[PDB]
């Protein structure tokens, strides 16, 4: 435990199959994942204990966190996912679906709202669906970077009323945020409703992934052909930037930057191209990757993933690092014995040019393994001394 | 009448038909009937008289539940839990024995085929486990030599599907409608093409091409299932269907009964 | 020919023969 | 730093945890075999005296 | 007593596919009204468009307070239903532009959509309609 | 250990077919993938068993008990 | 088993830096397993050929 | 170009026996 | 492998030949090379942790040999026999250990050895503290050449499961 | 655990006939989410499960050995031809309702090991047990019934 | 210890019904039905066939949580028509089309048997 969470109360509802058995919204303010760890109960013993233990350590009244005022809940992976594919212009619900789905919602007043299409068909939209697990008057606005009123991109967000009006829903809404409907909620109507908002809101985007399904795999990771191609030649004049340099520092004649000396400089100049070469080689992946790719998906719709992941699963693993210089000469000249003295050519010293997919030539896969190691040492060396200064 | 069924072909052992006039639940819900909730019989609890073996005593007991026995006559007997006796009478259970020696030399197997029934049969073709090869062997149990001994009293019992998978006839199945994607159930992950990045389903040409341009027809619905039924060979494939019809409706029918008495 | 040069797939009988005569605890032994 | 500041206890449980999205949030679900190990004392009043005698 | 509340004749300029797989974007001009303007998105599968299409649209506040929604009853109707075409939505935005020409904004589930035009500019509307559209 | 009985998977039974199996190899000198085909065991499932299943028993059988 | 016997193990006192025997170097390559080290306490401390 | 994506030696078992 | 310079082929070769490794071959067959036969006529050579200060070595025997699917001097002395040989006994294990991040790699190799399966086979005879051995242990459909040398194949860690990377709602 | 630092544990469990089902009948043994994927970049995973499918298909039995030659495209049109979809999809239905599912999903063999820490050993809990005598408190040890 | 078994998976009531019929008061004539030791295979079915007919208004089912084997389903319909009867005549429905069914295949199953 280190700070106020990790001692919350809860009511119990008494399973069979031993195991411990919780929300998946309370799961990071006890910072757990389900790999095989562990919890710890403790019963009250009195009338005043658990009086006070109800009245301050019940989870419903701590969800803004006090250390960093904003929420420290959410939804998250599954159903952030779900929940983002659920809430599109383009998709849509039939009748017999809507109606388990409205059973679903516990608090259900028992009206079915009409659908927006009665078309020739009776139809209703995500969105018109999911408002009602959104309760009565709220309000929000969203208004980022497109959003004309009219928003063609779909992004940002508007609700009336407990309705959605536009917008897709995203963790800029429904995660742990400053202006989040949480927040909001919790803020207005009265910090135990919030508890039965993630209750309907996961219950019923849990049904409908599950009747749709999602999923992944290797053709989400790999590429296409011309843009593979650009890739190449994009780290390939990468490359000749950079021999262009080494040949106007052999040669003698350099600017000398100021501030540092004269190898620094040089290796300054490198390591800026090479990043740069990963970025823009990334940023070309990304754009060329379609929009039924499924790791788009989950990296667009918040929970997990990022632009790196990306361009690292795809395109280049880019330069790999000891202490911010690149890998240095341990054998006398060179860094590893499989080449000639004296290089600093980025595949000698180190630049992983080779990507996930097709995997690493030796050298690569040594120098990956070096990184790692660093960062390794690096945590468990930090742990120790933050315990110590935290106490 | 109502749902009509073609038969696409047959065999000993797996049945492989079309069926139309009908409506997603009902032959979703006759899919799980048919994998769960057939009764059989099957050997439940063992009595190891003596074993010898290098092979452990509840692998002999958990190999020994696996093995599928002859259950034509199956609904003549009734259940040991609604058994008017008690400790397993010949008018809910049967007994199974079984006997090796490390006779040879060499190692001697034990087949499935050495099991014996021993408690009165009442005539009814019941337990006598199933050898499918043409070489007479069972499936294969246990080995030995030289000096194992095994002496074991089995006793089987009704038992359905749904609380073990010793029970079950089903062993496979299979399900398809609308191979074409005409109803719109899906659509294609892809990076080219849909048509090219996909195989055709085997179930294609019964059902004519899309025939390319003409709009959604959104009015539509799901018919015209394919099912492929496979059983391991505890009852044969026509009476697994029809009974799994029937024990549905007998299910229906008792919520109805129900119903009405309360 | 018996003189020919070695395409990459073959060296794993050499590493069969490195193995046969050592084992793997041979430090130990040794 | 062991026995005044911080100590043994008693009246708890130490498991395994998984997810589960049909309970919420001030829910937690235990297994009956924990349930049946720890325990709570109640005092015995007019309006509880049935159900306490029954649980008896 | 639940009268159309505004007709009009819309000749659509073009339409966007908008990057998705059943709606899109439709804006049209009133043929009659030379300053009227119309955006709207359109479950581009049920009713396939185009261009050069002239559109018929009605806005319809009810058909003869509300209740649960009905399957919808086959027997003959007095309504705003014979048409290809029919949707339901809320108002959400009103807007004054050029001092004259209001603008309005009514949601559809998701759907958005858009008027223009000043004679009406009390007979337009109100909080939440329907919308008809045929052929 | 021996061959399992009734594919974890699927459910049919397996453990007829693995002497068979054998012998389609020792003498037929068959390919073993049509081994399995001819055998008939078209699901795939099924046949991850028998394709990688090791014998350990006979290993076991080689000492000497009582 | 296999890998318990090929193991190695080396001291170092209390704390010790950064760039001293827990990081991984050029010299051990092809000679101890840039992949495996147990994580905490022993990480570039406990090897293996 | 055949790429080999399993393996093989009783050929070259074969192979050996009637080279030599 | 050693690599001598000059070749009457012209311009640069490893010692060792096909009719050795023929030859090999033949005596691993018999069931009278050895490791030490191949030794001792200069064809492999024992290097230790400072000779590369002072060679130069090739990663493939055709790499520099002769003068879309992944990208990849004339004064080599050795060439490497195998650069798989850089791993370990656990990380020998993983399949395709080059298609993903390192630290994963050492979690793996951390955890494998908490696996079970069998760990010899007199265990019936052994009394020991505690022993784990499961019911129908499976060689892994997918491998590597390594896992052969370990004797892997004969004695399994795991079953191999038919899995389904899908979100089916719950948990 | 897989051999790539996939470790997790048992949800719950099913039986077939709410499992998820492909056109085949080939009912899954288990699933894990789609989320350990991305963040964790184990690649190799995947890799693995499309080669094993396909070595299983095939009969001959794969081959992973690292700074080798194969690619997944190679595997890709080798599985192909024996009649799959290029990257391992599958069509695959709700096994509740029977209705397909929408997004086609991953699907294939991978070989898993178990792991020793079982939850039999690491359930524990006391009320008013032993209780030490140095000290006077409740005593340690799982086994010994502590605290 | 009491951890529950597989025998409480389908075996019925045990001094107990089958079923529920307990009112709704949020809507006019609902009932919500408790079914125990069934799932799916039943619920999916009767929902299905009930919202087929026509002089209902509202079938739902949801199984709550599947460590036990019960399930609800939620029934409202216009007025005058029970929606007991209404279930009623969903049972005998099915019980129909499937007895339909059974001997369609019988017919088909000894024609396909040649001769
Ligand atoms: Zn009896
Ligand atoms: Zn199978």
């Amino acid at each position: 435990s280190l700070h106020k969470m990790s001692m919350m109360a809860h009511r119990v509802k008494v399973i069979p199959y031993s195991t411990f058995r919780l929300n998946l919204s309370v799961t990071s303010p006890y910072n757990a994942d389900f790999d095989g760890d562990e919890m710890n109960l403790h019963v009250p013993q009195s009338e005043e204990t658990r009086a006070e233990l109800s009245q301050l350590c019940a989870v419903p009244l701590q969800i803004v966190s006090p250390q960093s005022n904003k929420p420290c809940m959410g939804i998250v992976q599954d159903t952030l996912c779900g929940i983002r594919k659920l809430t599109l212009r383009d998709t849509f619900i039939e009748l017999d679906q809507v109606l388990n789905m409205l059973y679903w919602v516990p608090d259900w007043d028992g009206v079915i709202p009409t659908p927006a299409i009665i078309k020739p068909k009776p139809l209703w939209s995500g969105k018109q669906i999911l408002s009602v697990a959104i309760p009565n008057g709220i309000h929000l606005q969203r208004f980022d970077e497109g959003t004309t009123l009219l928003s063609p991109k779909d992004n940002g967000m508007l609700i009336i009323d407990g309705q959605i009006i536009f917008g897709v829903v995203e963790k800029k809404t429904v995660g742990s945020s400053n202006g989040g409907l949480i927040h909001v909620v919790t803020r207005e109507k009265g910090p135990q409703v919030c508890a039965k908002l993630f209750g309907n809101i996961q219950k019923v985007v849990n049904f409908w992934l599950l009747h749709n399904g999602f999923s992944t795999g290797i053709g989400d990771t790999i590429a296409d052909g011309p843009t593979m191609r650009e890739i190449t030649e994009t780290i390939a004049e990468a490359k000749k930037k950079v021999l262009d340099v080494t040949k106007e520092a052999q040669a003698n004649l350099l600017t000398a930057k100021h501030g540092m000396t004269l190898r620094e400089s040089f290796e300054d100049n490198v390591v800026r191209f090479l990043n740069e070469a990963r970025d823009k080689a990334g940023r070309l992946a990304e754009v060329n990757l379609k929009d039924l790719n499924n790791v788009k998906q989950m990296v667009m719709a918040g929970s997990k993933g990022s632009f790196i992941n990306i361009a690292q699963m795809s395109a280049c693993v880019g330069q790999q690092s000891v202490e911010g210089k690149r890998i240095a000469f341990g054998f006398v000249d060179r860094t590893l014995p499989h080449f000639s003295k004296d290089d600093y050519s980025p595949e000698s010293k180190g630049f992983v040019e080779n990507s996930y997919l097709r995997g690493l030539t030796p050298q690569e896969f040594f120098f990956h393994a070096m990184g790692g190691r660093e960062g390794l040492i690096d945590t468990a060396v930090k742990t120790a001394e933050t315990g110590y200064i935290q106490r | 009448e109502g749902p009509q069924v073609k038969i696409r072909e047959a065999s000993k052992d797996n049945v492989d038909f079309i069926l139309s006039n009908v409506d997603l639940a009902m032959a979703n819900s006759l899919r799980r009937v048919m994998i769960a909730e057939i009764p059989t019989l099957a050997i439940d609890s063992v009595e190891v008289e003596t074993n010898t073996t290098v092979l452990a005593d509840e692998f002999i007991a958990h190999r020994l539940g696996l093995i599928p026995l002859q259950s034509m006559d199956i609904e003549q007997l009734e259940y040991s839990r609604d058994c008017f006796c008690e400790d397993h009478c010949d008018k809910c259970s049967v007994v199974l024995t079984l006997q090796a020696f490390g006779e040879s030399e060499s190692t001697t197997n034990v087949y499935s085929k050495d099991l014996v029934i021993v408690s009165n049969l009442m005539g009814r073709n019941i337990g006598h486990p199933i050898i499918q090869d043409k070489e007479g062997n069972g499936v294969l149990i246990c080995k030995l030599r030289k000096g194992q001994e095994l002496k074991l009293t089995c006793v089987a019992k009704k038992g359905i599907a749904k609380e073990h998978a010793k029970w079950g006839p089903a062993a496979a199945i299979e399900f398809e409608y609308d191979p074409w994607n005409k109803l719109k159930h899906t659509d294609y992950w892809y990076e080219q093409d849909s048509a090219k990045e996909w195989p055709q389903s085997k179930n294609c040409e019964y059902e004519d091409p899309p025939n390319e341009g003409d709009p959604f027809d959104y009015k539509a619905q799901a018919d015209t299932f394919y099912m492929n039924v496979e059983s391991v060979g505890s009852i044969p494939v026509d009476q697994v269907v029809v009974r799994g019809i029937d024990t549905l409706q007998k299910k229906v029918a008792s919520i109805l009964l129900a119903l009405t008495q309360m | 020919d018996e003189s020919a040069p070695i395409t990459a797939e073959d060296s794993w009988a050499v590493i069969s023969a490195f193995f046969r005569e050592k084992g793997l605890v041979s430090q130990q032994l040794d | 730093r062991g026995n005044l500041m911080g100590k043994r206890v008693d009246f708890s449980a130490r498991t395994v945890i998984s997810g589960d999205p049909n309970l919420e949030l001030d829910q937690v679900g235990v297994p009956k075999s924990i349930a049946k190990t720890l325990t709570y004392p109640e005092v015995v009043t007019p309006y509880n005296i049935d159900r306490l005698t029954q649980l008896v | 007593m639940s009268n159309t509340l505004f007709d009009d004749i819309f000749q659509v300029s073009e339409v966007d596919p908008g990057r998705y797989n059943k709606v899109c974007r439709i804006e049209a001009a009133s043929t009659t009204q030379d300053q009227c303007k119309l955006t709207l998105d359109i479950n581009v599968e049920l009713f396939p468009v185009a261009a050069q299409d002239s559109l018929t649209v009605t806005i319809a506040s009810s058909l003869n307070a509300t209740r649960s929604w009905r399957p919808p009853q086959a027997g003959d109707r007095s309504l705003a239903d014979d048409y290809d075409y029919v949707m339901y939505g809320t108002a959400y935005k009103f807007e004054e532009v050029s001092k004259d020409l209001i603008a309005v904004y009514y949601s559809f589930g998701g759907l958005l959509m858009r008027l223009e035009g000043n004679y009406r500019n009390l007979n337009n509307l109100q909080e939440n309609a329907y919308l008809l559209i045929r052929r | 250990m021996i061959v399992p009985v009734r594919c974890f998977s699927c459910g049919k039974v397996v453990g007829d077919k693995w002497e068979s199996y054998l012998n389609l190899l020792q003498e037929d000198e068959l390919d073993e993938g049509t081994a399995l085909s001819r055998l008939g065991l078209k699901r795939y499932c099924c046949r991850r068993m028998i394709l990688t299943h090791v014998d350990l028993i006979e290993k076991f059988l080689r000492y000497n008990p009582l | 088993t296999l890998s318990h016997l090929r193991r190695t193990n080396t001291p170092i006192g209390r704390d010790g830096k950064l760039a001293k025997p827990r990081q991984l170097h050029n010299t051990h390559w092809g000679l101890v397993c840039p992949a495996e080290t147990p994580e905490g306490q022993a990480c570039g401390l406990v090897k293996n050929l | 170009t055949n790429a080999s994506p399993f393996i093989k030696r009783d050929r070259m078992r074969r192979n050996f026996l009637r080279m030599r | 492998f050693i690599v001598e310079d000059d070749e009457s082929l012209g311009h640069k070769e490893l010692k060792v030949r096909k009719g050795h490794i023929a030859k090999l071959m033949a005596t691993e067959y018999q069931d009278e090379y050895t490791w030490s036969s191949l030794l001792n006529e200069g064809l492999v050579e024992y290097i230790d942790a400072e000779e590369e200060e002072s060679i130069l070595i090739a990663m493939q025997p055709e790499d520099l040999e002769p003068a879309a699917k992944r990208i990849r001097a004339t004064t080599f002395t050795h060439c490497e026999i195998h650069p798989s040989m850089i791993l370990g006994v656990a990380a020998s294990i993983i399949p395709f250990p080059d298609h993903n991040q390192s630290p994963r790699n050492t979690y793996q190799s951390a955890m494998g050895k908490q696996a079970m399966g069998v760990f010899l086979t007199n265990y019936n005879v052994r009394m020991d503290t505690m022993a784990n051995i499961l019911y129908y242990p499976q060689k892994p459909l997918g491998t590597t050449r390594a896992m052969e040398y370990l004797k892997f194949r004969e004695l399994p860690a795991g079953q191999n499961a038919i899995v389904a990377i899908a979100c089916y709602s719950g948990y | 655990a897989s051999r790539h630092g996939q470790k997790g544990t048992i949800g719950i469990t099913y039986r077939r006939e709410d499992m998820p089902f492909t056109a085949e009948g080939i009912v899954p043994d288990l699933i894990i989410n789609p989320h350990a994927i991305p963040s964790r970049m184990t690649v190799a995973h995947l890799i693995e499960c499309l080669l094993s499918k396909v070595a299983a298909l095939s009969g001959n039995e794969g081959d992973a050995s690292p700074f080798t030659d194969i690619t997944v495209e190679g595997i890709s049109k080798l599985l192909r031809e024996h009649g799959y979809q290029s990257r391992g999809f599958e069509v695959m239905y709700n096994g509740h309702t029977g209705k397909k599912l929408m997004a086609q999903i991953f699907f294939g063999p991978t070989y898993y090991q178990r792991l020793r820490h079982m939850v039999d050993d690491k359930i524990h809990a006391r009320a008013r047990g032993p209780m030490q005598v140095l000290t006077r408190q409740p005593v340690e040890g799982r086994s010994r019934d502590g605290g | 210890m009491n951890a529950p078994d597989r025998f409480e998976l389908f075996l019925l009531g045990e001094g107990e019904s089958k079923l529920k019929i307990d009112p709704d008061t949020k809507a006019p004539n609902a009932v919500v039905i408790t079914f125990e030791k069934e799932d799916h295979t039943l619920g999916n079915l009767i929902r299905a066939e009930l919202l087929n007919d026509r002089k209902v208004l509202f079938a739902a089912y949801k199984v709550e949580h599947p460590f036990f084997a019960r399930f609800k389903l939620r029934i409202q319909t216009t007025e005058g028509y029970d929606p007991k009867d209404a279930l009623k005549n969903a049972c005998n429905s099915i019980i129909n089309k499937l007895g339909a069914l059974k001997t369609n295949f019988e017919t088909e199953w000894n024609l396909q048997t040649l001769a």
